[PDB]
């Protein structure tokens, strides 16, 4: 009746197909982010090989900038499209104001391309969530949240995608500024966190960490297998 | 049945009932009649008096659509005052760009043309109003046109539209206007009016009419009132 | 509305024992219920083959051409057979009963939109109640074979020379064990079908709106 | 199973040869036999007080054998084999029909819809004339009812009455029966003649290979 | 069904109803022309109606002049049939105007039909329910005769009728052409009168009938006078 | 369902079901044959007429667009029309571009483009025609489809229009890469014969020919001299 | 009721139908075939149309050229390929008139993926009904082969198939298929087996299949289509080989 | 399907025989049925004006308060009243079967568009068909009647000491005249319903599909 | 939380009705077609005139203005319904099988891609006709007994009346012809169970269709 126009409002003012691409999120693979003292871990989960497939091309995690980068739940295509008008607008920034993006800045540009596209019938919104990670000026870590609506909130830690709920619930039993203290504790946290939700630790796992002032590092498998045994050895 | 719907259909027997749909609009109107006789034209409207709070001389059905010509409608009032503004338009281009002034069976042609172009499209209706156009020219003669919301246009010696239509057309039918002169032809226009007028049904009316002709030197121009008064109280007289 | 503590933990333990008994059922009772009757139909007895092992002595005295009928007994094959199917055609009408109002209590608060949840939950009602309405026939029609099977034999001793009526009196006894086989054949489906559109679609039956949206509002 | 297919292909081409060829003869010859069956003198019949039947039932002031109307019997014997005969064809018509009916597709309904309106006409002929040997059976068991009333309440003269509008009631009904049999005949060869392209082949020979 | 209702979709067999039924509109007017080639002349003929006496003869007329040396007659709805009639003119104008002469009558068909072919592929606009038939003469072909329809086909003819009697008014005229012996203007005239009068049963007077020709002789299109087409009248009755 | 009405929207079982019904439009139009000859290519089609008062040399289904490529069509004749004019220009744009004849294979790609772009487009319908564009360029013949779905294919030999697999049956069964165009011309008119339900004459058939010299409609005299056989 | 049109719709549960669709039409294509192999990339296809009256004057019906350094095998509908190829060339070609170098494998099937979720996304167009395989070498990663769909999502296979089949096709190459052991003639071989396991056909014709290769030969890539005779040839070792492990048993 | 030259022979001459009956039947007999059930509307007998003139005698022995039942005729007035309507009312029926498989006949091939021509077939004989039921309706009120008024006069003859059965009789008799008149005036009605739908539409009737 | 027994209990059954569904289609169904083709060759259902299937009834004539002997049954339609019931109930038990399997193949229910959902309905709804007029059948063979029951109890009883003698020959005459039809339409309804389930198996078996690229 009401769910078939993003423009048309139901009765009671619920405008569905957004609420509809926010389900479509829903489908993707789990992404995490938590926010350290002076690091910014960015953790998603890994389909599947499938034996025949080069995983190079099929990377969740990307980098905006040199200090800003983004994980994403939903549409592969629709993150890939976000992703480069996301990334043509940090440059686009620093050649008008000579200055580098801060996180909010291009989490607010992202939202606002969304809620464009919510906007207007004829156009579908993007069905995606990101979770985008950098570090300001000052030096402070930031993590903020957007979804296919076009609100975005800044979030101490959180999750995207399938499995959200329970990791998330797992995340605020488990965070604390204990945990925060230690850049490996950081990622050990993201780490219990999603194998929380996926079938084998380390195969379905790809993990990155922004440091201060050094630009994106995906973590090796095998840093990532030695953190697993790290983190199933003291179980 | 989903032929009836919009103008871009027709129907499976070769029919477009919008049109129809919007020709019935005009027998909604009260009742308007143009007569053309030997020195000119003579229009006539029958507008009702729907409230005593309403000034006279407001809800005028007859326009100047130039100097040389003169416009009587019936249908939607909106639709007929924009097809008035596409017609003095139209008599304004020709003006400026043929430097005289327009022929009335050419003007009848254009606007006729733009009334049929909405026909045609599925998004936009048809116009609601059916107008009369009469002037009268020295070289072009006494000239009366009647467009109907499809776009048709012809030459009518004697034309009626509205409600009353048919017994209008009946009474004029019986008129000999070809011989007449304009000013016994504003008497036999009353006449008319006043007979068609449906006492029971519409409260009141106040006779509404102009000519065009030799006598005002190929102006359109609204009745005298001394004459007006004179052709209702022949009406009045003749009704019994 | 202002509900006591009591009323309040009332209504509870109705939802929660009708949940863990849902639960119990569809998991538990289910398949123990469709091997019960799998083995049933391959039992021998509801496998007969000649027919006329099943048909039974009417001592009504043929008439001569030109004195009273002994007690007429009912057909001991067909009533032991109906003393099987019984407790299994009722059993089957109070777990489709528990059923529907499990998921009806499922049923979440009207709203105009994500009512996809709910019509996969109207759904496997329309399902249910069509087998409710399908075994409530079983349960009539077996009453149909008692009174109709008794009218026969009243008609046949009535009218001795009519031996269209005896005929029909065994016919209703091959026809009332042709319709039990079908029976529990019809009942093992039913309890399977239940089973698996339940399985199929408990993630929507159990959640139908779903989990909480980012709330943009 | 290839096998099955085999069989069941035979029955088919069995049934498309069959149903060819009642519509070839069998249905223009049983419009022709059934029209002439209509004309002849016994179905129309100027007065029905000719085909008025005697009750010896005796009248106040144990009955002797009644017996049916000889002229009803006999033209119920004449009609009856022709509502099995019709109704036999309609069966064999109808499963031919929907053996033809195709494999469901998204697109290209046009034609089992027409197939969907021939099989609508056909449920139709088949509840008319089971009707037809529902009202034959029953108006054997009306008129005994009737006179049995009769016999067993002489005194009740329009039970009588009953009786002859029954056998009356039942002739009437028997022509038209004849002439309903034979316009279902009629119409069932007009539309399948007509659709016959579409019927056989629904979906059409036609590969576009956008693919 | 609902593949009617819109010009553009498909029937599942291909057929494009909608401009089917423009077809129809043509025959919901009433009225038949005819139009038939000679050997010097072309000539055509249609019925005029006047439905109240108070309109002026003079301006109902469905015979139109697209440039000074061809002529046509419209069968539809009258307000289609001037608009396509002003697109003509225009689209003979400015043949003139590019090309340097006279627009050919087959290349003005084309033109107007191929118009019409927008219409019917794109959505929003409606086919014009109007016939067009185009008479002239071409110095290299001598007469000519041509139809545009709704749909795009303008092809050209010996002989020709639209409207409501145009089966019976082609099966008059084929029996004609097959009998060919030869048309001179008066028999073109006669022939055109005679299948029109008779398909229709009027037994025509001069007002009842318009008629326009053109000849070899005198080129431009000329709508015969009343006078005129009552001396062919006459003509025909006495023989 | 919805399917069925709209262009722009894929059935289930992913069927763009307009288009093929666009070429259910193609397949009730006259037969149209095609055979490509050793040093030939012959196009034919029937131009059956309603009456005696159509005048034959008014119009043509066969039509050339350069002077060593011409075409023939099954389906809508309107929509053929506007096909066949904007053939034309895009072999004269190329002329302009290249200075040379355009190719054979480069118009029917170009052709089937513009056919293809009439078809994404929700207010626009898909031409209703099938066309058959033959050519000879490089010493070489070339016959070629174009359906309206806006693809093509090449063809030795084939057939469009009313009863057109049963044409390409009697074509495979009497096609041989051998044959010259003066056996092929007689092949097409069998083929055609198949399938007129009428006693063909020059009028009511249209062929035309292309070979080194290029594209031409042989005469009503030269095609009822090739039917007296 | 009905979420599954006007491709702009997110039905509940998220899904856009249309896309599915259209994915669902590529199924109906002729199989095609890729294999990566350490020193080649091949394409091979079934040429589903195998009508007697057609002409093979094309370079191939299935396979096309891209670029100098890249080809593409197409699985959909014909009309949509032909506009796709057609965009890939012009961006391939806008690349190298930028920059001076060939485009790279990975940006010019990111590119025209990109086109595809366009039409996705946008109210009125129709998501492309088509699904290609890209193979080609670039200096940055070698020889690559790349699958795309209707979607707009690609990724990158060391072997698959698209079309009828292909997930027989993609179920024999697993367990066939040599990581770092593959050569082009193995590939080769690999592509006939797969090939007439999933095609209907008992024999494949040597007229019903097309397969072309591409090698760095000299600094240069060449891409080359078999010709009939190396095909023939091909499937007769084929015969042979699969005959012989018959009687051995 | 092979048509045999005496098939299609016996299928013409069907269709032919159909379609100059149906003409008969709207031009000829129609008219003629209504000008017929006018002047029986204007007969006396259909026209009485007190019902209680009709109430027949019921000679059944009041019993005595605290012997045997002669013969008891029906109601002659009534029983003449459906010796009148009877056969017009099967006339009806009969001419309501050739007018819906007359217009079967000319609907045409389905096809997808241009169907309004089918659809005005399709409400007409949809009211010819309502007209059929309600004249069965009619045939089984007057079959009801007899079967009616002899429980109730065996009901009074059994049970003399119940007067209201015989009141019943009485009243069986009066619905019996009111509902006889109706149907005359019904029947001249639905031949007249039938003759304005069907002259109004012929048109689209016979020539759905446009030409 | 499926048992291990529980688990292997539903995938047995599901597993039997499976293959029960495959022997009856590719088995069964031929075998019955033949046989009831052999059936309607056989000359017990091809009677051609039925006053020899009339049955004599020895109800005395009652002489103009005394106990019924034991009045039997019509020997050779009796016959024939003997052999035509177990093929109705064979029917019946067959279709519930077709109904049963399709209904476990009934995917889970989500929007979209519902085509082969509503194939699988759509034989549904067939099958189901085809179960509602064999039901009928069973009952209009179960009725036959009572209403000629009945009849010939009325004859006895009224032998005044002639009627209901022939009311007797009539029923025996209509018992015949509907179980030569019931016949008929039994190998009819067997050949298009065939039909439509061997034209849509691809959709019925599988509805949802093979696993997609997955967008996400």
């Amino acid at each position: 009746s009401y769910d078939r126009a993003i423009t048309v409002f139901s009765p009671d003012g619920h405008l569905f197909q957004v609420e509809y691409a926010q389900e479509a999120v829903k489908k993707g693979s789990t992404a995490v982010g938590v926010r350290g003292r002076d690091i910014v871990v960015l953790g998603v989960e890994k389909k599947s090989v499938a034996k025949l497939q080069d995983e190079r091309t099929v990377r969740k995690i990307c980098a905006l900038d040199d200090n800003v980068c983004m994980a994403f739940a939903g549409l592969t295509a629709d993150a890939r499209i976000v992703i480069n008008r996301a990334r043509v607008e940090c440059q686009s920034h620093r050649l008008t104001v000579e200055d580098p993006v801060t996180v909010e800045y291009i989490t607010r540009y992202i939202a606002s391309l969304k809620q464009r596209y919510t906007q207007s019938n004829g156009r579908r919104p993007f069905g995606i969530s990101a979770l985008i990670v950098g570090f300001d000026f000052d030096g402070t870590p930031r993590l903020y949240q957007t979804d296919p609506s076009g609100t975005y909130h800044a979030w101490k830690a959180n999750a995207i995608g399938r499995g959200a709920k329970s990791v998330r619930e797992f995340l605020e039993k488990n965070y604390t500024d204990e945990a925060i203290e230690t850049d490996d504790l950081t990622i050990k946290l993201v780490i219990k966190a999603l194998l929380e939700v996926v079938q084998s630790g380390g195969k379905n796992i790809e993990l990155a960490v922004m440091r201060r002032d050094q630009s994106l590092k995906i973590l090796n498998p095998e840093e990532i297998e030695k953190y697993v045994a790290e983190i199933e050895k003291e179980k | 049945t989903g032929y009836d719907l919009s103008a871009s259909t027709f129907s499976p027997d070769g029919r477009v009932f919008q049109v129809e749909y919007a020709m019935k609009a005009v027998e909604n109107s009260s009742t308007a009649i143009g007569i053309r006789c030997k020195d000119g034209v003579v229009f006539g409207v029958e507008k009702l008096v729907l409230s005593k709070l309403y000034e006279e001389g407001s809800n005028k059905r007859l326009f100047n659509v130039d100097r040389h010509v003169g416009m009587a409608v019936a249908g939607l009032l909106a639709d007929a005052r924009s097809l008035a503004d596409i017609a003095r338009e139209e008599a304004s281009n020709f003006r400026s760009n043929f430097g005289y002034n327009i022929p009335l069976k050419h003007l009848a042609d254009r606007v006729a043309m733009y009334v049929h172009a909405y026909t045609l499209y599925s998004a936009v209706r048809p116009f609601g109003c059916s107008f009369m156009l009469g002037s009268y020219s020295v070289n072009d003669g006494a000239q009366l046109y009647m467009i109907d919301p499809s776009g048709v246009s012809y030459g009518y010696w004697g034309c009626a539209i509205g409600k009353a239509r048919q017994a209008a057309k009946t009474e004029i039918e019986k008129l000999q206007m070809k011989e007449m002169t304009c000013r016994d032809i504003v008497k036999e226009v009353a006449k008319i009016i006043y007979i068609v007028h449906d006492e029971v049904k519409d409260k009141a009316f106040e006779l509404e009419l102009s000519w065009v002709g030799e006598l005002t030197n190929g102006r359109h121009e609204i009745v005298p009132k001394d004459i007006r008064e004179e052709a209702e109280k022949y009406a009045k007289e003749s009704l019994k | 509305v202002r509900l006591s503590g009591e009323a309040r933990k009332q209504v509870e333990v109705f939802r929660q024992n009708l949940f863990q008994e849902a639960e119990e059922f569809l998991y538990r009772f289910l398949p123990q219920k469709i091997i019960y009757l799998n083995q049933l139909l391959q039992e021998d007895s509801l496998n007969v083959a000649d027919l006329t092992s099943l048909r039974a002595p009417l001592d009504i005295p043929i008439p001569d051409p030109p004195h009273k009928c002994g007690f007429l007994p009912g057909n001991e094959k067909v009533l032991s057979l109906l003393a099987l199917v019984k407790p299994e055609v009722w059993t089957l009408k109070e777990k489709c009963i528990l059923v529907i109002t499990w998921i009806q209590h499922l049923i979440p608060k009207i709203e105009d939109g994500n009512d996809f949840g709910v019509a996969i939950q109207e759904k496997v009602l329309e399902r249910v109640n069509a087998v409710k309405t399908k075994v409530e026939a079983f349960q009539t029609t077996i009453s149909k074979y008692f009174s109709e099977r008794g009218d026969a034999v009243a008609k046949a001793s009535k009218e001795t020379h009519v031996m269209d009526y005896r005929a029909l009196v065994h016919e209703r006894d091959e026809a009332a064990y042709g319709e039990l086989r079908a029976m529990v054949l019809d009942l093992r489906a039913f309890y399977a079908e239940l089973y698996h559109i339940i399985s199929s679609n408990l993630e929507k039956i159990v959640n139908p709106k779903g989990e909480e949206k980012p709330s943009m509002y | 199973q290839p096998e099955a297919q085999a069989k069941v292909d035979v029955f088919r081409e069995d049934l498309c040869t069959k149903t060819e060829n009642l519509l070839g003869s069998y249905f223009p010859k049983k419009i022709s036999e059934l029209d002439a069956f209509l004309k002849e003198p016994a179905l129309n019949e100027a007065n029905l007080s000719n085909l008025k039947a005697p009750l010896d039932i005796p009248v106040p002031d144990p009955c002797g054998p009644v017996n049916c109307n000889e002229k009803i019997v006999v033209l119920l014997q004449r009609l009856k084999p022709e509502i099995k005969d019709v109704i036999e064809q309609l069966n064999l018509v109808t499963t031919w029909l929907q053996l033809q009916i195709p494999r469901i597709e998204d697109g290209n309904n046009f034609g089992v819809a027409v197939q969907e309106k021939v099989f609508e006409l056909m449920t139709s002929l088949h509840t008319k004339l089971e009707g037809f040997h529902t009202q034959i059976s029953k108006y054997f068991s009306e008129r005994g009812d009737a006179v049995t009333k009769a016999a067993k309440q002489p005194h009740v003269g329009d039970y009588r009455q009953l009786v002859h509008e029954l056998d009356e009631a039942e002739y009437r009904d028997i022509r038209l029966m004849v002439m309903e049999i034979r316009n279902a005949y009629a119409v069932l060869y007009d539309i399948i003649l007509k659709n016959f392209e579409k019927l056989k082949k629904p979906r059409g020979e036609t590969k576009g290979m956008i693919y | 069904a609902g593949f009617d209702r819109h010009i553009t979709i498909f029937s599942p067999e291909g057929r494009l109803y909608q401009v089917e039924y423009a077809f129809k509109a043509i025959n919901q007017g009433g009225l038949t022309s005819v139009a038939v080639r000679g050997k010097d002349c072309a000539v055509i003929v249609t019925q005029k109606k006047v439905p109240d006496k108070l309109l002026d003869s003079s301006t109902v007329t469905h015979l139109f002049k697209i440039t000074e040396n061809i002529g046509c007659v419209m069968t539809g709805m009258t307000a289609d049939s001037r608009s396509q009639v002003q697109r003509a003119r225009y689209e003979a104008a400015n043949w003139k105007y590019k090309y340097g002469y006279e627009i050919p009558v087959d290349m003005l068909c084309k033109r107007i039909a191929d118009i019409s072919q927008v219409y019917t592929q794109n959505a929003e606009m409606r086919p014009l329910g109007c016939c067009m038939i185009l008479i002239g003469i071409d110095e290299e072909q001598g007469p000519q005769v041509y139809k545009c329809d709704p749909a795009g086909y303008y092809c050209g003819f010996k002989a020709t009728a639209a409207g409501v009697k145009q089966t019976e008014s082609t099966s008059f005229l084929e029996k004609k052409v097959k009998k060919k012996f030869d048309w001179t203007f008066e028999q073109t005239v006669e022939t055109a009168i005679t299948c029109l009068s008779t398909v229709l049963s009027i037994d025509f007077k001069p007002s009842e009938i318009e008629v326009g020709v053109v000849t070899v002789e005198n080129p431009k299109f000329r709508i015969l006078t009343e006078a005129e087409i009552d001396a062919h009248l006459v003509a025909l009755a006495e023989r | 369902r919805g399917y069925s009405f709209s262009l722009t929207t894929f059935s289930p079982s992913g069927k763009l079901v307009q288009i093929e019904y666009a070429l259910a439009a193609v397949a009730g139009g006259a037969p149209s044959v095609g055979i490509k000859a050793a040093n030939g290519v012959v196009l034919a089609t029937e131009k059956k007429q309603k009456s005696i008062l159509y005048d034959e040399r008014s119009v043509h289904k066969v039509e050339p667009i350069t002077k060593h490529i011409g075409l023939v069509y099954s389906g809508m004749g309107p929509d053929y029309r506007v096909l066949v004019h904007r053939a034309r220009k895009l072999a004269q744009q190329y002329y302009l571009v290249y200075q040379e004849p355009i190719p054979t294979a480069q118009l029917v790609q170009r052709v089937a483009s513009v056919m293809q772009e009439y078809t994404q487009s929700g207010g626009v319908r898909p031409f209703g025609v099938s066309l058959l564009i033959c050519g000879w360029n490089e010493g070489r013949p070339y016959l070629f489809q174009s359906d309206p779905s806006g693809a093509y294919f090449a063809w030795k030999a084939t057939a469009m229009g009313k009863n057109y697999v049963n044409g390409k049956t009697f074509l495979e069964k009497r096609y041989n890469e051998d044959l010259e165009l003066e056996d092929a011309i007689h092949t097409a008119i069998l083929t055609l014969k198949e399938s007129f339900e009428g006693q063909m004459t020059e009028d009511n058939i249209e062929v035309g020919i292309c070979n080194e010299a290029g594209f031409r409609r042989l005469t009503p005299t030269e095609v009822k001299d090739y039917l007296a056989a | 009721r009905r979420y599954d049109s006007r491709t702009t719709i997110f039905s509940p549960e998220g899904r856009l139908y249309q896309v599915e669709y259209a994915m669902e039409a590529i199924g109906h294509a002729g199989t095609c075939l890729g294999i990566l192999a350490n020193d080649g990339v091949l394409l091979a296809a079934e040429r589903r149309n195998i009508h007697k009256l057609l002409d093979e004057v094309f370079f191939s019906e299935k396979i096309y050229k891209l670029n100098e350094d890249m080809a593409c095998s197409v699985a959909g509908i014909t009309s949509d390929a032909n506009v796709l190829t057609n965009e890939l060339r012009l961006i391939a070609q806008r690349y190298l008139l930028q920059y001076q170098e060939p485009i790279p494998c990975e940006q010019l099937v990111t590119a025209l993926c990109d086109i595809k979720q366009a039409y996705t996304q946008f109210g009125g167009k129709r998501p492309f009904g088509v699904s290609l395989l890209y193979i080609g070498w670039d200096k940055h990663y070698g020889f690559q082969l790349y699958q795309s769909d209707p979607s707009g999502n690609y990724g990158g296979w060391k072997a698959t198939c698209i079309g009828n089949n292909s997930a027989a096709a993609v179920s024999m190459l697993k367990q066939d298929y040599k990581e770092g052991e593959m050569t082009l003639k193995s590939a080769l071989a690999l592509a006939i087996k797969v090939l007439n396991k999933t095609m209907d056909v008992s024999k494949l014709s040597a007229e019903k299949v097309e397969i072309a290769t591409l090698t760095r030969e000299n600094g240069k890539t060449v891409i080359r289509v078999l010709k009939q005779k190396e095909v023939e040839q091909l499937i007769k070792k084929h015969e042979e080989e699969e005959a012989k492990a018959e009687r051995e048993k």
